[PDB]
């Protein structure tokens, strides 16, 4: 076949990974062991640590454009409320 | 020698369904991807089967969507099919989009990928302008007049090419056939782009969701990933169910059921949820010539991240501040769509100007900056003297 | 021989605490408004107030009292 | 015994399809009947069948 | 001799693909009778004062006001610092108490 | 932009068909067609639907021919060229009185009337907003606004001026019953009339919802299982590192 | 700990009574 | 390495457009078939743009013709354009087949 370009994986057997001796793998078969192992220990656990880890970084921002989404309505509501001709006027300009 | 690898047929599907070293700490992102991808084949078959029974002329184009609502067996089902699928795949693309941008998979050895695919992005957007344009309803017409007349900022001769792309003087015969024979036309052009798509990917497989090397390990493509393929596509199955049967008309826009009618218009014209954010981003700036080119700026700014996110370290997994600026800006790109939904008044040329400013700033500046700033932190942590 | 049910109900809570405080500034609203346009130079005056903010209050009000009480009489 | 189940519909593929088959076509004629009767009862005189009843003297 | 007869290849097949393009790009545009120049009169006898009254010609909408004397003299009375584009009324009007005026927004 | 411009948000009302079980009460549309025949027939056009899908939701069979034999509609030529007319049929759609558009503006003194065979489908809270704008008329206009003669005050609707002759009042349509003279009654029948009108397919479309959402989350719990089964093949591996002798 | 000591499955290992059934 | 076989866009037109290596005595019915193709290409194209203008009605089908045939800039050599390429593609198809029954491509090796 036509060769083509250099590539960071190749196929099995030649897969390109650096070397390694001594590492050992195993496994159970699926047919040996229960399918729901855990179920719901390990899901209220893991559930409650991975939504206290990464708490913060989605309600920051959040409450922050909240905040901003919040302040706009309220003034925006306020200029429209018996305001169109002694505040409305001197903000359109 | 085994079969399936020999035939040429067959050699092919092999290394692409049946054997294909996908990386071993996947997550449901890429089955993400691949329910996009079922969802552009479903999207093609309802619309073939939906233009089996549709006409084309101006004035017997709203009438052949009330042909197919109701007057065909088991029809309306085709039609909310194709409209609420076709929102659920944007919105998907998106996600898609925002998975690429934090995981990182935008770094230097994908960049041929990542072009073919905001080439797709664009076409996508174009395809469903189109059909959009295709319905002709009421404020589809205008939408229409809008985006033709918006080449009319190019300098010296925009008349002539305008008049040539909108087939006359007036939204007439020409026009609307054009537009439903482009429509029909493209999503083939997209099947070819996505082929390309999915050789240009093949090269060097897919990311780790850990923004490190994948060579070490892999498990075999089929009975492993068909079957999270499986589940999510199950999952939007339901989902979709729930939209089309239970509450069909909220994703979309409840004014393309009028008749169309050139001579009044509603005061409140908006596009559909998906195109609100660059909606924004074109009423902000106080320009014609100036919203046109940003537009298509704000897809070359998307177009510049790569070589110039300077961080040594792949991916957003393991860097607290670029983590919390990619939400701050996920969190912009939101609020952008949805303050061009609502009206403009005072409180609010001022917050699109920011929302802009802030948005196009993260692309260019925010990301080079907070990258170096990680990465002299991340080696001065670690030093002695 | 059976009057108007959405009507009744709104009667019926229109003679109400926070019913009646806003009819009554309502009221007052629509006293100084007739006030403003009994006054001469009123064609030119190029800025006319109006009661539309206190009609809707209210009627938002009476809507969303009503509302959840109203299909359970309909027969 | 389960050894015995086990030889005569999953030991085969043949039988596993045919069975397989067979169970979603009486599966699919129980399951539209119990929905509709369901959807049905639960709607008294929501339904055309009674007006049409009921309008009749 | 060789380089003269492949130049001469190439532009006889650049003139035949110009005339090619040109011919598929031009079957698009604009047919013939699309071309109908469409004309219009309007009554002005019974058009209300404070009141629009809009006819559809050549496929756009065009408003016609009937404008107040006030309405004159509040427009003839406007600053011309303030227009973006510097227009006089007196210009773009024929009979003072009418403005026949095209209605599409000349922005998109 | 203020709130006169831009209508009262519609009162959530808790609809009857508006559950994700229930059905359209056609026990109601038998009366909603009544009403709007009797009260808005002169005004509105309805030109969208054929007479072939009343029977079987709404009506038995012969009735709508025995309607159907009182308009005409315009036969094929004859043998002499003559145009003739010759009564509707189950084939036909239902005429609005308006011949094309024009006597639509000559007559209502002012704008044309939507036609309504799908208009509280192109509404924002299209159930509702219907029943509202019929019954949401004040008797006497808010204080301080001024409209053109000869037109009538809705708060309802977007910029508060509207066309509509508030013709919903009691004593009049009398169904068969003892039930109507009550301004709401028309008006809920009416709102459902149409409500179903733009979809005469909401039985069976409920139907199928129902089986496909018990089918799919059925499959959804055991591709769950079954992903979790096959997957477990993996996850449970382990790895013990012995590093090798640093022999080279 | 030499490699042929398998590490302690019994936490997920299914109980004593083989799998000749689950296959069902 | 060239660039011509690194791109893999490129790479597959390389192998089979700029560089495929066919056998030395190639008469001109090889040639015939690669017309063949372009001549479907052709007619793809201006199927698109025939389409483009044309309706899909029954009482709106036959106007449509006689319209891009006869009121449309530059129109009625796309109709006979796509009608005489399909008699020419019909053409070359059965030359194209009778080679192949005539020089022995349909053996076993295709
Ligand atoms: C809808 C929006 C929310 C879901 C988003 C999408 C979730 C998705 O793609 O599926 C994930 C899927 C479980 O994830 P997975 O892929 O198994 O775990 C991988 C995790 O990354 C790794 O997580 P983990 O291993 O730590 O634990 C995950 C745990 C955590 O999940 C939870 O408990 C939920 C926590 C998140 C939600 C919290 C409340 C909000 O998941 C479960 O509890 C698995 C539920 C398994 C159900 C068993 C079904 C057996 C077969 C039933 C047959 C029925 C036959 C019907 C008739 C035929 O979620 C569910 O199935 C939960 C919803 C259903 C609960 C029903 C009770
Ligand atoms: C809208 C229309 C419907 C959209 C359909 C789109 C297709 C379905 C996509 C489902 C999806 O993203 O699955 C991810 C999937 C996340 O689990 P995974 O498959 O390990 O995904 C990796 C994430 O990066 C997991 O991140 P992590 O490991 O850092 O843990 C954070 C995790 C934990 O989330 C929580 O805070 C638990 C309660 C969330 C509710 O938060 C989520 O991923 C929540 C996303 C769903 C809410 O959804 C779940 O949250 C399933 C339960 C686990
Ligand atoms: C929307 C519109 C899309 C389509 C829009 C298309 C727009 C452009 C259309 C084509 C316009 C030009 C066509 C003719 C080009 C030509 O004749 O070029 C020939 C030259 C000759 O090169 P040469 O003499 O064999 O070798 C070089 C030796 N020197 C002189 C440098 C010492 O060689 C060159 O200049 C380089 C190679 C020739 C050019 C590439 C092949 C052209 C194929 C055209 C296929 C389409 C017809
Ligand atoms: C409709 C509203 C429902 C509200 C509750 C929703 C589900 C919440 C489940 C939380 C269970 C309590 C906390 C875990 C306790 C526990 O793990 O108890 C033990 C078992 C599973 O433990 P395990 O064998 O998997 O541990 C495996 C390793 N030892 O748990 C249950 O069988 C809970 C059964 C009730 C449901
Ligand atoms: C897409 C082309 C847009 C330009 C256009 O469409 O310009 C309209 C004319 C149509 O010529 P015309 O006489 O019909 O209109 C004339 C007045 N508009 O296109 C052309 O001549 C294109 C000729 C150059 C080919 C450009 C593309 C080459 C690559
Ligand atoms: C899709 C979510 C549902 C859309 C919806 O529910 O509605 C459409 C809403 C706005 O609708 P609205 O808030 O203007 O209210 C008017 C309708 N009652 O889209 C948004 O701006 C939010 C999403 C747009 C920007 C985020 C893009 C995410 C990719
Ligand atoms: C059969 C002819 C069909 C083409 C046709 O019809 O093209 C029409 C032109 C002449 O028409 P015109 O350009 O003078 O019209 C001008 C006023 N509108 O023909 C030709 O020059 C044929 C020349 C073609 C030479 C081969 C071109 C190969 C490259 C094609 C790239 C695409
Ligand atoms: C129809 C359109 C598309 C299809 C069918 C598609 C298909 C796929 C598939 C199959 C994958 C492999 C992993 C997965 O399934 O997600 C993938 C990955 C990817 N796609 Fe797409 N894609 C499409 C559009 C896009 C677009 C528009 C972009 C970007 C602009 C894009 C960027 C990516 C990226 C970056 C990956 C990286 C996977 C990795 O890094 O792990 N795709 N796509
Ligand atoms: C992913 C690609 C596609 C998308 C996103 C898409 C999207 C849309 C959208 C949004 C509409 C508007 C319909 C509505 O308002 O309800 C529409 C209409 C339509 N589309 Fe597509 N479409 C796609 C591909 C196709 C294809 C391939 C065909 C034909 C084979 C097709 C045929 C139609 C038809 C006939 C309409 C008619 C308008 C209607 O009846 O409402 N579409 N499409
Ligand atoms: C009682 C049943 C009726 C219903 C359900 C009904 C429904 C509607 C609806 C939904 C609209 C448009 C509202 C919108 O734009 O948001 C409308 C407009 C209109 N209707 Fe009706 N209508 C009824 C009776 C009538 C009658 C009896 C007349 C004539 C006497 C009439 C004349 C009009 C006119 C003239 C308009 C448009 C003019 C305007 O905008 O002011 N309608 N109707
Ligand atoms: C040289 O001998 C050949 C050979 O001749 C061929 C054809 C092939 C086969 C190679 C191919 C790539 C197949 C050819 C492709 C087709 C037959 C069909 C695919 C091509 C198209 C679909 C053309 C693309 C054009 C369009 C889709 C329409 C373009 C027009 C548009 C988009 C109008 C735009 C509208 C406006 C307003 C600008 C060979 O492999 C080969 O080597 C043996
Ligand atoms: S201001 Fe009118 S088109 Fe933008």
């Amino acid at each position: 076949g036509p060769p083509s370009g250099k590539t960071y994986m190749g196929w099995w057997g030649h897969m390109g990974g650096p070397k390694q001796k001594g590492i050992t793998s195993y496994a159970v078969s699926p047919y040996a062991q229960k399918p729901l192992q855990g179920i719901f220990h390990n899901a209220v656990f893991n559930s409650f640590r991975r939504f206290k880890s990464q708490f913060l970084y989605v309600l920051i921002p959040a409450g922050i454009y909240w905040y901003w989404w919040k302040n706009g309505n309220e003034y925006n509501e306020f200029l429209y409320s018996k305001a169109g001709r002694e505040e409305l006027e001197r903000v359109n300009v | 020698m085994a079969f399936r690898k020999s035939n040429v047929y067959l050699s092919l599907v092999n290394s692409y369904i049946i054997d294909s070293p996908q990386p071993s700490s996947i997550n449901y992102w890429w089955n993400m991807g691949s329910l996009l991808g079922l969802c552009l084949v479903i999207q093609i078959v309802t619309g073939i089967f939906m233009a089996m029974h549709y006409s084309s002329n101006i004035e017997l184009a709203f009438s052949s969507v009330e042909h197919i609502m109701r007057d065909v067996h088991n029809g309306y089902i085709l039609r909310y099919l194709h409209a609420n699928g076709a929102s659920f795949f944007f919105m998907v693309m998106f996600m898609h989009m925002a998975k690429g941008l934090y995981y990182g998979s935008y770094r230097s050895p994908r960049v041929t990928l990542w072009n073919v695919g905001v080439i797709i992005f664009i076409l996508t957007i174009a395809t469903a302008f189109l059909g959009y344009c295709c319905v002709y309803g009421q404020m589809s017409h205008w939408g229409a007049t809008v985006i033709t007349n918006l080449f009319s900022a190019i300098p010296f001769v925009g008349n002539d090419i305008v008049s040539w792309l909108w087939g006359g003087f007036s939204v007439s015969n020409p026009t609307i056939q054009r537009f439903f024979a482009l429509h029909y036309l493209v999503p083939f052009i997209i099947a070819a782009m996505v082929i390309m798509h999915l050789m240009a990917l093949h090269i060097h497989g897919s990311s780790n969701p850990l923004g490190i090397t994948g060579n070490l390990d892999r498990i075999p493509m089929h009975s492993y990933f068909i079957f999270k393929d499986l589940v999510t596509v199950f999952l939007f199955m339901l989902i979709l169910a729930l939209f089309v049967f239970y509450s069909p008309n909220t994703l979309g826009h409840p004014d393309n059921y009028i008749p169309g009618n050139p001579l009044v218009t509603p005061a409140s014209i908006v596009p559909e949820w998906y195109l609100l954010p660059f909606y924004a981003i074109l009423r902000s700036i106080p320009d014609k010539l100036l919203g046109v080119i940003t537009m298509f700026a704000a897809i070359l700014v998307l177009l510049v991240l790569p070589f110039t996110d300077r961080s040594v370290v792949r991916g957003n997994t393991f860097k607290v501040l670029s983590k919390f600026f990619f939400f701050i800006f996920v969190f912009n790109f939101v609020l952008l769509g949805q303050i061009g939904a609502c009206h403009v008044e005072v409180p609010y040329v001022l917050m699109g100007q920011i929302a802009t400013f802030i948005y196009f700033a993260y692309f260019l500046i925010i990301v080079p900056v907070i990258s170096t700033i990680e990465n002299v932190l991340f080696y001065i942590g670690r030093v002695n003297k | 021989e059976v009057t108007d049910q959405l009507e009744d109900l709104r009667e019926h809570f229109k003679n109400t605490e926070e019913g009646k405080a806003l009819v009554h500034h309502y009221e007052e609203c629509a006293e100084r408004v007739k006030i403003q346009q009994q006054q001469p130079g009123y064609a030119d005056l190029e800025h006319k107030e109006d009661c539309v903010e206190e009609f809707f209050h209210l009627q938002h009000y009476l809507d969303t009292a009503t509302a959840p009480r109203l299909f359970d009489k309909l027969k | 015994s389960f050894s015995s189940l086990y030889k005569t519909f999953f030991k085969r593929n043949a039988v596993f399809v045919g069975t397989i088959f067979a169970g979603a076509f009486v599966f699919q004629t129980v399951f539209d009947t119990a929905i509709t009767s369901w959807y049905e009862n639960h709607n008294k005189g929501k339904l055309w069948k009674d007006v049409k009843a009921r309008i009749a003297a | 001799y060789a380089y003269f007869m492949v130049g001469a290849m190439g532009l006889l097949s650049s003139a035949g693909a110009k005339s090619t393009v040109e011919t598929f790009i031009s079957s698009m545009t604009a047919t013939a009778d699309v071309l109908a120049m469409a004309k219009v009169e309007v009554n002005l006898a019974a058009i209300p004062l404070g009141k629009n009254v809009v006819v559809k010609w050549q496929g756009k909408p065009v408003f016609i006001r009937h404008r107040t004397p006030h309405e004159i003299q509040e427009a003839n009375s406007v600053d011309m610092s303030a227009l973006k584009d510097p227009q006089t009324d007196a210009d773009r009007v024929k009979d003072p108490q009418w403005l026949i005026m095209l209605g599409i927004c000349t922005h998109l | 932009m203020t709130a006169a411009e831009h209508g009262l948000h519609a009162p959530a009302y808790a609809w009857s068909h508006n559950g994700p079980f229930e059905t359209f009460d056609h026990a109601s549309i038998r009366r909603g067609y009544q009403v709007y025949r009797e009260v808005c027939a002169a005004c509105h056009s309805l030109d969208r639907v054929a007479w072939r899908t009343l029977v079987g939701v709404s009506h038995t069979n012969e009735e709508v021919r025995n309607m159907a034999e009182e308009f005409e509609y315009d036969d094929e030529p004859d043998e002499q060229g003559n145009p003739k007319k010759r009564p509707g049929k189950l084939s036909d759609y239902i005429p609005g009185p308006y011949p094309n558009e024009q006597a639509a503006r000559a007559a209502n003194q002012g704008a044309l009337p939507p036609d309504l065979s799908l208009i509280v489908k192109a509404r924002h809270g299209g159930c509702d907003y219907i029943f509202s704008l019929l019954t949401g008329y004040p008797d006497e206009p808010p204080a301080g606004v001024a409209l053109p003669p000869g037109s009538n005050y809705n708060p309802y609707f977007p910029g508060g001026s509207i066309a509509m002759a508030r013709v919903l009042f009691d004593d009049m349509v009398e169904y068969e019953d003892g039930t109507p003279a009550t301004t709401s009654q028309m008006a809920k029948d009416v709102t459902t009339f149409l409500n179903w009108c733009a979809e005469p397919e909401h039985d069976e479309r409920k139907r199928l919802g129902l089986k496909t959402v018990i089918i799919l989350s059925s499959l959804y719990l055991l591709s769950i299982w079954v992903k979790k089964f096959k997957w477990a093949g993996i996850k449970t591996r382990k790895f013990v590192f012995n590093p090798p002798k640093p022999r080279k | 700990k030499s490699t042929y000591r398998t590490p302690n499955f019994d936490d997920v290992l299914k109980e004593n009574n083989d799998a000749d059934k689950g296959r069902s």
